[PDB]
């Protein structure tokens, strides 16, 4: 009987990390990343914002399978720059980004509930 | 209170012919007594 | 700032608004965290003390868990996953209880505002069924005449909406970007006229039109969305915005300090 | 059967709105889908399930169990 539920779509890593952190063989400064429980939800901001950055030279992102929460993710850069500095400069930009956004969203919602 | 039998909610807690034909009735089929016990279920 | 709203319309149910100086992925990813990774309260396991009705059983358990509860204090408490106790402390849950009779002649309804709270409810707002309409019935579940019952215990639990479509608050979306294609992110099928055999979005004024003969402005990018965000009401639609951004950076910032841990 | 709760696309909540459905088209003598239009379900998906639910359950009801 051993036909997973939903339980494992989302709850981390159960003796496990969340993350893996596996360097390519096939270019310089090449990186991989196994992100899990994470969906497209995650993936595609994190691979259009580090995109924006304009230090990196390749990011893209993909699901193995839609029966499994886990998606992979490449990056390359140019020699100096950290591939791993990279991904979390482009997650405190994030983080920033939207927390103006919440900001900006109560003060106007207060302003439109009258007086 | 272990049987049916019908419309009527006669409780007929039989061991053996106390008229099976319960006396408010007239049925012979001696439906048989949804349990007490409690259950358990998953709203999923 | 940086991404600045505008308001257009506002209601006690639903939101309608404009999202400005953002990127697409930013803006599609806020709309499914607000689909599918708020956490609430609903009804999760139920004890059936005694049936008697025509309905059936797993009918009163499923129609049951589907019942909008009141959610506005659901950050006090924590998941039963995740809680010290065992078996539905008042600290990791809250208790329903429900009690009907075929008392008239007539067919009684048992409506939603009839399960009342049992538990310690610590003085925080949760778990009152929401009354929609103005007539005090909740919403229906089931029907009696004359000698059917239900005892009924049930308990709640946290629960999202990514593993069950009980936990979401969401209950539609809309989404809207370039409405008159300028962007030339499609083009349309047609077989006279793509203008004449198109209704014109209702979100066309809001923007100027494409000025008729000026070349293709290869260069834009697309900004300036419209979205109309319209709750089930288990939850004010400001708090279900504003939780889905909050959610969606507290994802983030786990990953950033994951990431600095390893 | 009941109607149901939840309309399966969308979400919002139905069951609430039926009985008043039913006496929007008993006494004040409606069309049915200016009636809809008034209940106030302007998307469809929501639509469709009161436009096109039965209710077998009175049907069920009218027999004398116990
Ligand atoms: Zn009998
Ligand atoms: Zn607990
Ligand atoms: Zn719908």
């Amino acid at each position: 009987m051993n036909a997973p539920d939903r339980f494992e779509l989302f709850l981390l890593g159960e003796g496990e990390s969340k993350l893996k952190i596996d360097p390519d063989t096939k270019a310089p400064n090449a990186v991989v990343i196994t992100f899990e429980k994470e969906d497209h939800t995650l993936g595609n901001l994190i691979r259009a914002e580090l995109l924006n950055d304009r230090k990196v030279l390749f990011a893209a992102y993909k699901v193995e399978h839609p029966f499994f929460a886990r998606f992979k993710l490449r990056i390359q850069t140019t020699e100096g720059y950290d591939p791993k500095d990279a991904l979390k400069n482009a997650c405190n930009s994030i983080i920033n980004k939207l927390g103006a956004l919440k900001t900006n969203f109560e003060t106007e919602w207060n302003l439109q509930t009258l007086a | 209170l272990k049987y049916i039998c019908a419309e009527c909610s006669s409780k007929l807690s039989l061991s053996r012919t106390d008229a099976v034909r319960c006396k408010d009735c007239g049925h012979r089929i001696l439906l048989k007594a949804r349990t007490k016990r409690l259950v358990q279920f998953e709203a999923r | 700032e940086g991404p600045q709203v505008k308001i257009r319309e506002a209601s006690k149910d639903n939101v309608d608004f404009i999202l400005s100086n953002v990127d697409l992925a930013m803006a599609n990813s806020l709309r499914r965290v607000m689909i599918a990774e708020i956490p609430t309260l609903a009804i999760d396991s139920v004890e059936v003390e005694t049936n008697t009705t025509v309905l059936a059983d797993e009918f009163i358990a499923h129609r049951l868990g589907l019942i909008p509860l009141q959610s506005m204090d659901i950050e006090q408490l924590e998941y039963s996953r995740d809680c010290f106790c065992e078996d539905h402390c008042d600290k990791c849950s809250v208790v329903l209880t429900l009690q009907a009779f075929g008392e008239s002649e007539s067919t009684t309804n048992v409506y939603s505002k009839d399960l009342v709270i049992v538990s310690n409810l610590m003085g925080r707002n949760i778990g009152h069924p929401i009354i929609q309409d103005k007539e005090g019935n909740g919403v229906l579940i089931c029907k009696l005449r004359k000698g059917q019952e239900l005892k009924l215990t049930c308990v709640a639990k946290k629960g999202i909406a990514k593993e069950h479509a009980k936990w979401g608050p969401a209950a539609a979306i809309e989404f809207e970007y370039d409405p008159w294609n300028k962007l030339k992110h499609t083009d349309y099928w047609y077989e006279q006229d793509s203008a004449k055999e198109w209704p014109q979005s209702k979100n066309c004024e809001y923007e100027d039109p494409p000025n008729e003969g000026d070349p293709f402005d290869y260069k834009a990018q697309a900004d300036t969305f419209y979205m109309n965000v319209e709750s089930v009401g288990s939850i004010p639609v400001d708090q279900v915005v504003v939780r889905g951004i909050d959610t969606l950076q507290k994802k983030v910032a786990s990953i950033l300090l994951a990431l600095t841990q390893m | 059967m009941i109607v149901p709760v939840r309309c399966f696309s969308c979400g919002k909540v139905v069951g609430d709105k039926w009985e008043s459905y039913l006496n929007l088209l008993q006494e004040d003598e409606l069309d049915e889908g200016t009636a809809l239009s008034r209940l106030g379900l302007k998307r469809y998906c929501c639509r469709r399930m009161i436009l096109t639910h039965v209710d077998l359950i009175e049907k069920f009801l009218r027999y004398n169990p116990l």
